[PDB]
């Protein structure tokens, strides 16, 4: 209200609304769908058309081999995150011979988010990232929020109506979290959570976008005509 | 250092520091601009509310960038100055590293870079000046006149003129040139520029500076009784 | 006052909301992607008869195979094209090779969100890249003010572009020819330009993988403004 | 007025009340604890499960400095990480120069110093934390308990968050019922009774209890995580209590 | 943060004025009057002290009239420790141009350095301008004698005759009234009390109120002389005249 | 490199520079400028290192052409000759010091008196009647000793440099290639087309 | 060994294809003209790395120049970019000899010698690097302004092929390039292997050698 | 954190005051009477040592500071912002002269340098003016004695005899009563002494007034003896015992 001018002024009720007004980015941002098995991790992202002459915003970076996430909100934010990313996977590969933890990432995220949230002059991130990882301990899912929140997770969903998706993952649960050594089914089951979050609009060719990375699967994006499978 | 956003947007897509500039070049001496088949004379209103001046000493409105190129203004002086001096120095800097004098669009894009800057620097308020820059290219026959603003866009022009009731003397300009058939000679191009001022300056006596820049770096200014004849010949053919 | 780069409660960037208004007031530029080349065209807009129209420099080259439309602040474009060619030459001396279309525009892009208290405020002014490339073809990309970029078939910016879009959205197809793009952007042009659409208000130029990014010589441009009025007198 | 609206500006009271401010962002945060026995200290946390979709044990909110020092907060997470951070730089430098794994009072101070630093300038926001933290030195064990506005002191036993009225009664009975002093195994159990007790607080989502504990006979005086039967014996003792 | 505080001393008005310029202008309208004439024969400058003391030591007193080298002084009006800032720094141009060219430093390029170091303060920095306005008496061997003024926009014009401070309006009007260009620096001398003795705010103009300094070629063949007049003088010239 | 005169007469300066430059065995090029012009009254005729020489002598008159548009007015000179001494100066406590020697010709139009400078790259300035930089001044110097009048006319200051030239063509070592002479007087700066 | 000369029908360029580490041959068929425009060459003589790096970098700047200012840079510029790049790296041991070599409307023909102390020479003939003077001695005895642009083309060849035979550290092949107001033209890659053996035969030269 | 105050503390209001230097004046006019008189062969300044409490030893608390041997400051306003100037005030006349020219400054040079850092205040970012006026007594060789005062504009002027703070104007016109230009230093004490007591509501005696001279050379204060040419220092603050006998005479 009065203390909303910046990011280092405390509200009477102890608020960061600048914090809170990056939060609602994602809230208007796209739908995007995280879940994981104990062999596979997918990311499901509905990308979002200007109009019919445009392209469908892609939603879905590679980080490493082992990496990558899925953004929701302010675009070039996810870009600025993800590149830190993509140094953090390197800088573990170079120095130690180590492929970083999903963990790990997510401790250096929350980090990164939190120093734009104490200071003047800056600003929050003003993007969600859904991270999917295998590494030395299996499939791992974590949720970041630009307060620098980092949350691992069995599958979620952030963005306009992510809602529904949410409540979907959270009865299928003991279902999809049973899909070990079979891809295409866990996608399925991304895809059909995704689909709660629709209104209108349907998924399409160009409309939707999914990764997956796994046991022996690099992580791999599918957009076009290899997603017509899913549809 | 001092980082402050001084030049920032406003909700209808304004950045009023560069058109509080423009205000500042409104309130500006008058300065015109009139290229001919083969010249350009450069033109520029005194104020006569100051006499007990020093006319030998104080700073003239029209200043030599090289010897083929000139700079006038409108807007604040000291501002103009700034201006002049990064433009002379880069003058010397192009002779130095590509052995050829600016042609009269780099010089004009170089300051116009100069102005636009001042718009997206913190700590750093915009430029209260618009130039006109006129001369001949090394080596060319063909007249240049531009134009540069606060915001830092410039332009070429046939004529033009900034400053304190230029809206009026762009008016004369624009029913008063024929781009079919521009100021043949010097005599006919410097007629046409006093003309322009005479709409708007008031007497037609040291409130009147002319500047003739012709091919191969001639530069001259005219004297108070040369004007003086200019101004008494436009009178007694007007009596009609 | 308050942050430069701050947040409203609709979780928009203030200073970057205000700027695409800027945009909107700015003159006309219109793109149309086909299988043939890229059309980039702009209404130059002089502000007096006195202006020597063939210095408005609103169409730009960025490399032979990129070239480059503006739209708003135009003064704020020169900074922005210096950094488009450095990045197009220094790929090809690190590389031996042309740059992508889209990473020449990410790069461009990547400038945008570098205002804070880098540079004061962000851009105003909006940019139509339109290139060839071998992996992705013909391209054309809009370049926003916000670090984002959208690849689109066809794109109207300034003034005139709401009332351009929906024009543009029903004309386009995957099938137009180099030679109907062009009438099309002049068509468009003469629709949402204020002062009546001529080779002196107007400016064409393509970009075509043999001949690389040619702006229209204002005869040629001419040509194809009379075979427009005569295929609309038609019918 | 207007004194609230900056940070390090004393109000007409002598107050600075973006610290009181940073102190509301604590209250609103979960239940967390310290409690100092014999030879060492026992932290414990209140973690609410939003949802089902959170993989119980991995969202793990105590953290290690050096070998021998739990910490644990309440309010803003990321503040607090942000904390344990150059706290760890701390007593990085430290054990460099000196070769002693740091004392728990001078770790203290060096949080104490930098939190309060945040409340000197304009320009940065205090810490949403308070933190509980504490281990084993070479004087025996110390807890202590800091606060937004970089106030610290030694407690036989702390609580922050949301449920630390109900925790504070909980604790002020212990110091009361055990003067000669409590077991480090004495102390999970009770740990664990005091977030269940505290939860009353928090009682709409469920949670997952989270105990840590260093001391001199059951770790060698390193900080080392609850796992398995001895958390499940926690958890026993504390469900038996409420009911 | 630090923002809410900044008064913002180097924006445009919505008119297009320099709020801190036009404010340390008026500042300047309240400080002591100071008059430039320039003769044929050398350049007078002429000061009023604000209204001094009976216990003000005044021989070894200097607020006004200012030394830059051997043929350049000035006349300030405004902040004195402002204009002690700025004259110190013009002092070493002078001596630096004369180190770099072994030629004492033309008037005219002195004057521009110190009215581009003002017109810096207008333009970035975020600092207050310098509440001073200047009239430069020098010579050089290119333009003779120049009376020069520079004002806190870093803005500088060439004078006959100028005055700066309080009540300029009615002191360049009574200038405008009796100077001539065939005017001689005792003529001048006479013009500069006559104006400053009618514009005073004081009940009568006495030697104690009064900082004075001639410029003249009136040094022993072809060389110039800088007169900054001792009280016992400006007493003698206040008789002669006949102000007292 | 090495052949640079300079021989002040009545009402003009001779600046005599070799049109030589060699690197290796080989002469690369025979018709050499070793001058750049400050103003229009002032010349300075230059050797020394490889690429330093119009390195320096480039950047010297960029800064005397600047400082000529900002007055309006041409430096006496004394000035340019205190300017340039000033700059080598300073580079001699550099981090790589400009290894070059420069002679400075000028006509003073307040003074109407022509006026030669010998600076070496240390910083070293002097007024003389003649000069010259390198082994030349071993021969020259002497010469000019005996041969110089200060009230000698361009046509014989002409004669007397022919006879130095001759002196150096027959007693030095490396062919230099012949001279560039070039006049400094109240007319300006002029290439004597034929020596 | 490398030559550019002007005359009558423009520029004539040769360079030989020999790279040497010490005594050691590294290769007989490496490229010393960099193509920088259709209207500029530059020649390569010292480090290979040193040339190479600096001279493909001296074609980035004058595309940016062109892009920057619309209009294809001076031959004057285009040196002195490279002599002033070099001049900032004086002391710190770079080794390159190169003629900027090219046709530009307000210059006509024109040669600039570059080398990295710094030195920079306008000329209407220069030879550089090892095989140098071999090169200037059938050159300097065998010009004339007026040799048609076949006779220019093959004394240009020839004094190469010279150099080859007497510096052990030139050879491989002679590479041609003539220079018009129409650009540059490409004549060939002549392998010194066969060039000697015909000329010989053909030109009754090379009387030094067993037959 | 880093000092983000950039920008001027100190602007001109519309009507051309400098609203911080006016505030600055203001605090100065609260402050204890402090007062300085020069005569032929001398200069006196002195101030009233108002004890904060009867507890506290006024002695520690040093109103008139020795600058150099023979210059000393007395002030008016706020003792902590005067404190450090005395600090920057002895630094400077060592930096910017003495390691110069071997030795010290004459008394309007060390004013024009302390001058200059009160202006500094007035105009530097981040910073507000300093809440004192000096009067500043020095001799010097080529100057004799002098006295100066300095306010928080920067502005300096030389004075025969002045006081500020609390009860300056009254004093001043006491001043102009008494002053002439043949006084002798115990005569500039004696009316210094009575001009003092004007202002002075309690206690008035040798352990509430702070008094020193800018006199004759001190070889007796020197610390040493076998150089002729030093003579010792001209400044000399006078005992409470040297006060208190000056008083039976009054
Ligand atoms: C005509 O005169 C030719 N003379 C022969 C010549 C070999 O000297 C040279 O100047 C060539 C020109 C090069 C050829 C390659 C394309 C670019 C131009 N110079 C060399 O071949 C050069 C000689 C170095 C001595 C100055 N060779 C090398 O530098 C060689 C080449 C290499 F591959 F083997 C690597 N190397 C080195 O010398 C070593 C490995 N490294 C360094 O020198 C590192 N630098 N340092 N310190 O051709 C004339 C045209
Ligand atoms: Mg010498």
């Amino acid at each position: 209200n009065n203390y909303d001018g910046d990011t280092v002024t405390f509200s009477p009720t102890g608020r960061l609304f600048q914090v809170e007004y990056a939060l609602e980015a994602i809230k208007q941002g796209s739908v995007t769908v995280g879940l994981r098995s104990n062999t596979h991790a997918v990311l499901v992202a509905l990308k979002r058309n200007a109009d019919e002459l445009s392209s469908y915003q892609k939603k879905i970076i590679k980080c490493d081999e082992h990496m990558g996430l899925s953004l929701a909100g302010l675009a070039p934010d996810a870009r600025v995150l993800s590149n830190y990313l993509r140094q953090q996977c390197n800088y573990s590969s170079l120095v130690f011979n180590r492929k970083l933890a999903v963990e790990r990432a997510g401790h250096l995220l929350c980090d990164k988010a939190q120093k734009n949230t104490q200071s003047y002059g800056g600003r929050p991130y003003g993007v969600g990232l859904l991270i999917i990882g295998y590494d030395k301990s299996g499939a791992h899912l974590l949720e970041f929020q630009p307060s620098g929140n980092v949350t691992e997770l069995y599958g979620t969903a952030i963005g306009a109506r992510s809602q529904g998706a949410k409540t979907y993952l959270e009865r299928t649960l003991d279902t999809f979290i049973k899909i070990d050594g079979n891809p295409d089914e866990l996608i399925k089951a991304g895809v059909e959570a995704i689909s709660q979050s629709l209104r209108d609009e349907s998924l399409t060719v160009d409309n939707l976008s999914i990764a997956i990375v796994g046991k022996d699967t690099p992580f791999t994006i599918y957009d076009g005509e290899a997603v017509a499978k899913y549809i | 250092g001092y980082d402050r956003a001084l030049s920032i947007f406003s909700p209808d897509g304004h950045i009023f520091q560069v058109e509080y500039a423009l205000e500042a070049v409104k309130r500006g001496t008058c300065a015109v601009g009139v290229k001919g088949k083969n010249c350009v004379v450069l033109g520029c209103e005194r104020r006569s509310t100051l006499k007990l001046q020093d006319t030998r000493i104080t700073p003239s409105k029209v200043s030599k960038i090289d010897s083929h190129v000139v700079l006038s203004f409108s807007g604040l002086n000291a501002d103009s100055r700034i201006l002049i001096e990064k433009a002379r120095v880069e003058a010397q800097s192009h002779r130095l590293t590509l052995e050829d004098p600016v042609t009269v669009e780099y010089l004009t894009r170089y300051v116009a870079g100069v102005q636009q800057r001042y718009t997206q620097s913190g700590g750093v308020r915009p430029f209260g000046v618009s130039t006109l820059i006129a001369g001949f290219d090394p080596r060319d026959d063909e007249p240049k006149l531009y134009q540069t603003e606060p915001s830092g866009i410039y332009s070429s022009w046939s004529a033009q003129t900034i400053g304190r009731n230029s809206k009026t003397v762009r008016e004369f300009l624009e029913k008063n040139y024929d781009r079919k058939e521009p100021p043949a000679t010097v005599e006919e191009c410097v007629k046409l520029t006093v003309r322009s001022l005479l709409e708007v300056v008031q007497t037609g006596a040291k409130n009147i500076e002319i500047t003739v820049v012709k091919p191969d770096s001639d530069i001259v200014a005219l004297s108070s009784e040369e004007i003086n004849q200019y101004v008494t010949q436009i009178e007694q053919e007007k009596q009609e | 006052d308050r942050g430069v780069s701050t947040f409203s409660p609709e979780g928009r960037l203030f200073q970057v909301e205000y700027s695409l208004e800027a945009i909107k007031l700015g003159s006309t530029a219109i793109g149309i992607a086909t299988k043939e080349g890229v059309v980039l065209g702009v209404e130059k807009r002089a502000t007096s008869p006195l202006l020597e129209s063939d210095s408005i420099e609103k169409i730009v080259e960025i490399d032979r195979h990129i070239g480059c439309a503006m739209s708003g602040l135009t003064a704020d474009a020169r900074s922005m094209i210096e950094h488009a060619r450095t990045a197009a030459v220094t790929h090809n001396l690190y590389y031996d090779e042309d740059i992508n279309v889209e990473s020449l525009t990410q790069s461009v892009c990547d400038l945008a969100l570098r205002f804070g208290e880098l540079m004061s405020r962000p851009f105003g002014v909006a940019l139509l890249i339109a290139g060839h490339d071998a992996d992705d073809g013909y391209q054309l990309f809009h370049a926003e003010p916000s670090g984002t970029f959208y690849r689109y078939n066809a794109k109207a910016i300034g003034s005139g572009s709401e009332g351009a879009q929906a024009e543009l959205l029903n004309e386009w197809h995957s099938s137009l020819t180099l030679k109907e793009a062009e009438l099309l952007v002049l068509k468009i042009l003469k629709q949402v330009m204020e002062e009546k659409l001529d080779e002196n208000n107007a400016q064409l130029s393509c970009i075509t993988k043999q001949d690389g990014f040619k702006i229209y010589d204002n005869e040629k441009t001419a040509e194809l403004i009379k075979e427009l009025k005569e295929k609309e007198a038609a019918e | 007025t207007g004194y609230d609206l900056s940070n390090s500006v004393f109000s007409p009271d002598g107050r600075n009340f973006q610290v009181e401010y940073a102190v509301k962002a604590v209250e609103n945060g979960t239940t967390s604890i310290g409690i100092k026995c014999n030879d060492g200290v026992v932290f414990a946390v209140e973690k609410l499960i939003t949802s089902k979709l959170l993989v119980p044990q991995k969202n793990v909110k105590i953290q290690v400095v050096d070998r021998h020092i739990g910490c644990v907060y309440s309010g803003l997470i990321p503040d607090g990480r942000h904390l344990v951070n150059r706290g760890r730089e701390e007593a990085a430098s430290f054990k460099k120069l000196y070769k002693t794994p740091i004392p728990i009072p001078a770790f203290a101070d060096r949080l104490g110093q930098y939190v309060q630093a945040h409340t000197l300038y304009n320009s940065v926001r205090p810490f949403g934390v308070s933190t509980i933290f504490g281990g084993v030195d070479k004087n025996g064990a110390h807890l202590y308990m800091l606060e937004p506005s970089g106030s610290y002191w030694g407690y036989k036993g702390a609580a922050t968050g949301k449920g630390r009225q109900s925790a504070k009664a909980e604790l002020e009975k212990l110091v009361d019922h055990h003067p000669e002093g409590l077991s480090a195994r004495e102390a999970v159990k009770q740990a664990a009774k005091i977030i269940y007790l505290a939860h009353e607080d928090n009682k709409e989502k469920d949670f997952e209890l989270e105990i840590s504990w260093c001391s001199l006979s059951e770790t060698n005086g390193l900080h080392k995580f609850v796992k398995g039967d001895l958390l499940q014996e926690a958890i026993d003792f504390a469900q038996k209590e409420i009911n | 943060g630090s923002r809410r505080y900044d008064s913002r001393t180097t924006i445009f008005s919505p008119e297009g004025r320099l709020y801190q310029v036009e404010y340390a202008l008026e500042s300047i309208s309240h400080a002591g009057t100071a008059i430039g004439i320039m003769a044929s024969d050398g350049i007078v400058l002429a000061a009023e002290r604000k209204v001094t003391s009976t216990l003000l030591e005044q021989d070894t007193s200097t607020e006004k009239l200012y030394k830059l080298n051997d043929k350049i002084a000035v006349a300030v009006a405004g902040l004195t420790a402002d204009a002690e800032i700025l004259i110190n720094t013009a002092r070493i141009h002078a001596q630096n141009y004369l180190k770099t060219y072994n030629e004492d430093i033309p008037v005219e390029i002195l004057v521009r350095r110190l009215s581009d170091i003002k017109q810096g303060y207008t333009q970035h920095g975020g600092l207050r301008p310098f509440g001073v306005s200047f009239i430069y008496a020098g010579y050089d061997d290119r333009y003779g004698y120049q009376l020069y003024t520079s004002n806190p926009s870093g803005n500088y014009t060439g004078w006959k005759a100028i005055s700066v401070g309080a009540n300029t309006s009615a002191a360049q009007t009574l200038l405008q009234m009796d100077y001539k260009d065939d005017m001689k620096v005792d003529d001048a001398i006479e013009l500069a009390l006559k104006t400053l003795s009618k514009t005073t705010d004081s009940s009568a103009l006495t030697y104690d109120r009064l900082e004075f300094a001639t410029i003249r070629k009136g040094a022993n063949d072809g060389e110039v002389y800088q007169k900054i007049f001792k009280p016992q003088e400006i007493k003698d010239i206040l008789v002669k005249t006949g102000i007292t | 490199m090495d052949i640079i005169l300079g021989i002040r007469v009545q009402d003009s300066v001779i600046l005599a520079s070799s049109k030589a430059v060699t690197r290796g065995i080989s002469v690369l090029k025979d018709s050499d400028d070793k001058t750049r012009q400050l103003s229009p009254h002032t010349l300075m005729s230059f050797a020394g290192e490889a690429g330093d020489t119009v390195q320096f002598a480039e950047y010297i008159q960029a800064n005397i052409q600047l400082y000529s548009i900002r007055e309006d007015y041409e430096l006496s000179p004394q000035a340019v000759s205190s300017f340039v001494r000033q700059e080598l100066a300073k580079s001699i406590r550099s981090r790589r010091p400009y290894q070059v020697n420069v002679l400075i010709g000028g006509y003073d139009k307040k003074k109407n008196k022509p006026e030669l400078y010998q600076i070496d790259y240390l910083g070293t300035k002097v007024e003389l009647p003649y000069g010259a930089h390198g082994y030349s001044g071993f021969y020259t110097f002497s010469l000019l000793d005996h041969h110089y009048r200060p009230d000698m006319t361009t046509e014989e200051g002409l004669d007397l440099l022919k006879l130095c030239v001759q002196e150096l063509e027959k007693r030095m070592p490396m062919d230099f290639k012949g001279v560039i002479v070039k006049i400094v007087d109240k007319d300006g700066i002029r290439q004597v087309d034929d020596f | 060994t490398t030559l550019a000369f002007r005359f009558q029908g423009g520029i004539i360029v040769a360079v030989d294809s020999r790279a040497t580490a010490g005594n050691w041959v590294a290769s007989q068929t490496v490229k010393k003209v960099i193509e920088i425009n259709p209207f500029l060459l530059g020649t390569m003589a010292g480090g290979a790395a040193d040339c190479q790096f600096w001279e493909t970098w001296l074609g980035s700047q004058c595309r940016l120049h062109e892009l920057r200012e619309k209009e294809r840079i001076s031959v004057a510029a285009a040196s002195k970019i490279l002599s002033n790049l070099v001049y900032q790296y004086k002391g710190a041991g770079l080794s390159m000899g190169t003629m900027i070599c090219g046709y530009t409307r307000k210059e006509g023909p024109t040669i600039y010698y570059v080398d990295s102390d710094g030195t920079r020479l306008k000329g209407d003939i220069f030879c550089v690097g090892s095989g140098q003077t071999f090169a200037y001695g059938v050159l300097d005895s065998n010009y004339k302004w007026d040799l048609s642009v076949e006779d220019a083309l093959y004394l240009g060849k020839r004094s190469i092929l010279a150099a080859a035979h007497r510096d052990a550290y030139s050879g491989g092949s002679v590479n041609l390039y003539h220079v018009t107001e129409d650009g540059w033209i490409y004549h060939g890659n002549h392998d010194v292997g066969e060039l000697f053996w015909k000329v010989k035969e053909e030109e009754g030269s090379f009387n030094n050698v067993i037959g | 954190m880093t000092d983000r105050y950039s920008f001027s503390l100190t602007t001109f209001s519309p009507s051309g005051k400098l609203g911080q230097i006016d505030y600055a004046l203001t605090a100065v006019k609260q402050g204890v009477t402090s007062l300085g008189i020069k005569a032929t062969n001398g200069v006196v300044i002195a101030t009233e040592k108002k004890s904060s409490s009867p507890l506290a030893m006024s002695e520690t608390l040093s109103k008139v500071s020795l600058l150099t041997p023979d210059i000393g400051a007395v002030y008016s306003g706020m003792g902590p912002d005067y404190r450090v100037l005395v600090d920057k005030s002895r630094k400077v006349a060592h930096t910017s002269y003495k390691r110069i020219y071997g030795e010290y400054p004459p008394t309007k040079l060390l004013v024009s340098e302390v001058a200059k850092i009160m202006q500094e205040a007035t105009q530097s970012g981040g910073v507000r003016p300093f809440g004192v006026s000096l009067l500043i007594a020095g001799h010097d060789e080529f100057n004799g004695f002098s006295l100066y005062q300095v306010d928080p504009s920067g502005s300096y002027f030389p004075w025969k005899a002045t006081a500020i703070g609390k009860g300056s104007v009254a004093a001043k016109t006491f001043l102009e009563k008494r002053w002439n230009d043949e006084l002798e230093l115990e005569d500039a004490i004696h009316i210094a002494l009575l001009t003092l007591k004007e202002s002075v509501e309690g206690e008035f005696n040798g352990d509430t007034i702070e008094l020193a001279i800018i006199g004759d050379e001190n070889p007796d204060l020197l610390g040493y003896t076998g150089i002729p040419t030093d003579k010792g220092p001209r400044f000399r603050k006078l005992t409470s015992q040297e006060i208190n006998d000056r008083l039976e005479a009054l």
